[PDB]
């Protein structure tokens, strides 16, 4: 059972909140902590998908919230009525499960009480077997598949699946004249619905790189929203998508961020955090040994003057007063979300959500070069007898040319290029000290697309040192673009150490000529 | 189907990618697939990595759950494009096209997959459709592309200036309408849209150096200097950039720390016939003759079809006492040039200077029915002419 949501909506009495997945999303109840006795203050029900921050105001009742619910669709939550305009009310108890989970009540799912349900799925037609609902969670996993090729019943349409909002806070304790819901999706599309007219005012998609945490503490009190990209920047783009200020200035992507409506805390992934402001000067940077997972900044007494708790990748956690360290302790395999647990009106009780299933508390001008005197001797040298340079570098070019020509010539005589219509490129690799070597040709097929069928592989070694059982052998057919490894295993016999050459044929098997030759020097025996 | 939701989406987004993509196998597993988040995380974070093939598999398998979406089939016939094959992203393309026939992403993939397949027409006409349906900045590239390598700048300055009146903040359609202005007649308009690409990005690489090419061609070399000084940390190591300082230290008179500039571009790339061009060029300028005609000769056995090389060529030759092979250089470079009297007026000099002052004449005429600013050509052309 692992949970997203973790929010202190606070005023009650010391109202925690905690949002559990269940067995498809579910909230069973989003379950109050009730953190220093571990109770069921208020239940809160009826949510199909894993919500992650709620939402307060000073005017507000305490009770309602905002259910941000990573699933289908978002459910605001006043006090049990998802009530949002006309896509986002989805049916908050799994309408995707109870038009057929109705055969799966008897029990709870094993693989016993499947095996009876085969009249259960047509003893009642709700629906003729649609495509969107058949399938979710409890069903037969075989046997049922290929029912749903035949029936293809059709299905609608909403929003796309969401992690985070931004909504309005002045008029919120009536929860209906509200004006702009700028919310973000995981296609980084910040759709801005509006209940005034039912339309789309805008959407935000310039990044078009998901976020982690999309409005660095929901909203910001100067508006400069937070977008943070999975690419190594985060945005200053502005509430109700105004131009955009981009801080590109990280080392690696940003894991993390909450606010404290002065600052940006941002993790990192280079083994730091970043401190910006609202308009993009690092105020503090902070050195940590591993990566981070999730921070947090408590209240705010001064400005933004408590500690930090900020976890690790290798389970530990690291406490700060920025400049001062204070804890380096391993509790937290993973984490969702740090908040408040503060209960009969203390300073600061500290909460920390793992991934195993716990709910822990515990506290603890250029570069240009310069010439020497060696430099104008050679230059005046060559002002002075620059003629005879010239002929002498002609004549040995065209030795030259005549020497490579002949090489050339005799090399083909030979046979003995490894790359030579007809194309072919072979190289011949050992391996391995001892009397044992491992000798593998990796052979290649080089055109567009052209295969070549008879073809066949001689080796040629001085039988009394090198044992080769197999030194003929036919090569599959090379297909044009693949690197072909052939192996073999060379043995050296001479209980001296002797060092000689193998030679290696490639050749047609209608001709006598080698198409193309390779040479290896084996290494010494190292024998016994 | 998928209970996690996020959890799975938890490391992906830190790009973990080990709790991320262990935690797949286990909640596939759970799930016994069927999940369609999955997968699709392991689809396109797959692309994100270097992987595109199984990121075609999974998108496959996707194509397969819905064997009527568009944007699946989309999906497929990019990880097809990603690779080599342009000929099935096309027939995937033409299936996810006749399940949608409104969007822009289709027919701008159809237009870049039809450049590979050097199928000009059918690319222009799908470009154009790419336009009409939502006009974006990378199709107008493309586009641009197209009429540059089929035919001539007079279609691309239109489609350009056309791109840049909207969304003037792109640095690449300024460039390359700066570039594409040097490459015709119009000096200053270039140096407007270079000038409006420094204005945001100050350091871009790609136009300081034509900037400072611009500027190095109507002298002050200087200002060329000091912009290549802008950029001369940020790329150390680059052929063209020292090609260019080494010809601003040969226009004032700097030639040896021209030549060590040059040299040092040559050897970071031996096949580039401009560097080599050059150091025939500064040699044949410090009086050396036996260096140029090395360095010349070079540069003409990478671009054989110049005029101008195997003048200076012949220049060079006729100071190494080889005349006859001084003499086919400049018949060679007189056939193989049109619109430079250089030329003409040096073998019309060699003539001369030969004791012929018969073909000179010819040369003369030759010259003159070319044709006019070099200070030094004008006076040999007078001098040449009046005592002949």
């Amino acid at each position: 059972a692992c949970l997203a949501l973790a929010d202190f909506h606070g005023d009650g009495e010391y109202k925690l909140a905690m949002g559990d997945l269940g067995p498809d999303g579910r909230q069973p109840r989003l379950k109050v902590l009730k953190g220093h006795t571990l109770v069921s203050q208020k239940p809160l029900p009826d949510l199909p998908a894993a919500a992650v921050t709620f939402l307060m105001a000073s005017h507000e009742p305490r009770t309602p919230a905002l259910a941000i619910a990573s699933g289908p669709c978002v459910y605001v939550y006043k006090n049990l009525k998802p009530y949002f305009k006309f896509s986002l009310p989805s049916l908050p108890t799994n309408p995707l499960e109870q038009d057929l989970w109705n055969q799966a009540k008897e029990d709870q799912i094993d693989p016993l009480t499947l095996k009876e349900m085969l009249e259960g799925i047509r003893e009642k037609a709700e629906v003729p077997l649609s495509v969107q609902s058949l399938r979710f969670l409890p069903l037969e996993l075989s046997e049922m598949e290929a029912f749903v090729n035949q029936h293809k019943s059709k299905s609608i349409r909403r929003q796309t699946v969401i992690t985070t909002m931004t909504t309005l806070k002045k008029n919120l304790a009536d929860e209906d004249a509200v004006s702009c819901l700028v919310l973000g999706t995981e296609n980084k599309e910040l759709l801005v619905l509006d209940p005034e007219a039912f339309t789309i005012l805008a959407k935000m998609s310039l990044p078009s790189v998901p976020a982690f945490l999309e409005a660095s503490g929901q909203f910001d009190v100067e508006f400069r929203l937070a977008a943070a990209c999975r690419n190594g920047s985060i945005y200053i783009l502005r509430r109700d998508s105004k131009r955009p200020k981009y801080c590109i200035e990280l080392g690696a992507q940003p894991v993390g961020l909450v606010g404290v409506h002065k600052v940006l805390v941002v993790g990192s992934n280079q083994d730091s955090l970043h401190g910006f402001t609202y308009k993009g000067k690092r105020l503090w940077t902070v050195q940590m040994p591993a990566a981070i997972l999730a921070m947090n900044l408590l209240e705010q007494h001064s400005r933004g003057l408590q500690a930090v708790m900020a976890a690790l990748a290798n389970e530990e956690v690291r406490i700060y007063h920025d400049k001062v360290l204070l804890n380096v302790i391993r509790t937290p395999e993973a984490v969702t979300s740090l908040c408040f647990g503060r209960y009969g009106r203390e300073d600061n009780t500290l909460i920390m959500t793992t991934l195993g299933g716990g709910l822990i508390i515990k506290i603890l001008k250029l570069n240009v070069p310069r010439k020497t005197r060696l430099y104008v001797d050679q230059t005046l040298r060559e002002r002075e007898a620059g003629t005879a340079m010239h002929r002498t570098f002609q004549a040995d070019l065209y030795l030259l040319r005549l020497r490579a020509a002949r090489a050339y010539v005799q090399a083909l005589e030979s046979s003995l290029s490894p790359v030579s219509r007809e194309p072919l490129k072979l190289h011949a690799v050992v391996q391995g000290l001892g009397p044992t070597f491992k000798l593998t040709l990796h052979l290649q097929n080089t055109s567009t697309a052209r295969p070549i069928l008879g073809l066949v592989v001689c080796f040629l070694y001085n039988e009394v040192l090198y044992a080769l059982p197999r030194a003929f052998f036919k090569v599959p057919l090379l297909v044009p673009g693949l690197n072909y490894p052939l192996e073999t295993f060379v043995k050296s016999l001479s209980d001296k150490g002797i060092s000689d050459i193998i030679k290696v044929l490639v050749l047609r098997e209608g001709q006598s000529t080698p198409l193309l030759s390779a040479h290896i020097n084996m290494p010494m025996s190292e024998g016994l | 189907l998928e209970k996690q939701n996020w959890l799975i989406h938890l490391y992906y987004i830190q790009k973990d990618y080990e709790a991320c993509k262990a935690v797949i196998k286990e909640q596939l597993q759970e799930t016994h697939g069927l999940c369609e988040y999955a997968i699709y995380v392991q689809a396109l974070i797959f692309r994100l990595e270097g992987n595109i093939q199984e990121s075609l598999r999974l998108f496959q398998m996707c194509a397969f759950l819905s064997p009527q979406c568009a944007d699946n089939l989309k999906q497929v016939a990019r990880s097809l494009f990603l690779l080599g094959k342009h000929k099935a992203a096309i027939e995937v393309y033409n299936e996810a096209a006749k399940l949608n026939q409104k969007d822009w992403e289709i027919c701008h993939n159809l237009g870049v997959c039809y450049i590979y397949l050097k199928q000009f027409d059918k690319a222009q006409d799908q470009l154009h459709n790419a336009l009409h349906l939502n006009r974006h900045d990378l199709t107008y590239i493309m586009l641009g592309k197209i009429f540059l390598l089929k035919g001539d700048l007079d279609k691309a300055i239109e489609i350009y200036k056309k791109a840049v009146e909207f969304s003037p903040e792109n640095t690449e359609l300024l460039t390359t309408l700066g570039l594409l202005y040097l490459q015709l007649g119009i000096y200053q308009k270039a140096f407007e849209h270079l000038g409006n690409t420094l204005t945001y990005d100050p350091t871009n690489y790609k136009a300081i150096l034509a900037a400072g090419s611009m500027m190095q061609t109507h002298g002050d070399f200087d200002v060329a200097l000091t912009k290549y000084k802008v950029v001369a940390c940020a790329v150390i190591e680059s052929p063209p950039l020292w090609n260019n300082i080494g010809m601003c230290f040969f226009g004032k008179k700097k030639y040896v720390a021209a030549i060590s500039c040059l040299k040092r571009a040559n050897y970071l790339a031996p096949l580039d016939w401009k560097i080599l061009y050059n150091l025939g060029l500064v040699h044949l300028t410090m009086q050396q003759y036996a260096s140029a005609f090395h360095f010349l000769s070079a540069a003409i056995n990478f671009q054989p079809k110049m005029g101008e090389l195997y003048m200076l060529l012949a220049v060079a030759l006729t100071n190494l006492e080889d005349s006859e092979n001084a003499k086919r250089a400049y018949e060679e470079a007189v056939r193989l040039d049109k619109c430079n009297p250089l030329v003409n007026l040096n073998y019309a000099v060699l003539l001369y200077n030969q004791g012929e002052k018969r073909d000179a004449l010819a040369q003369y005429q030759e010259m003159e029915k070319k044709v006019s600013s070099s200070l030094e050509f004008d006076p040999e052309m007078v001098e040449v002419a009046q005592k002949l």
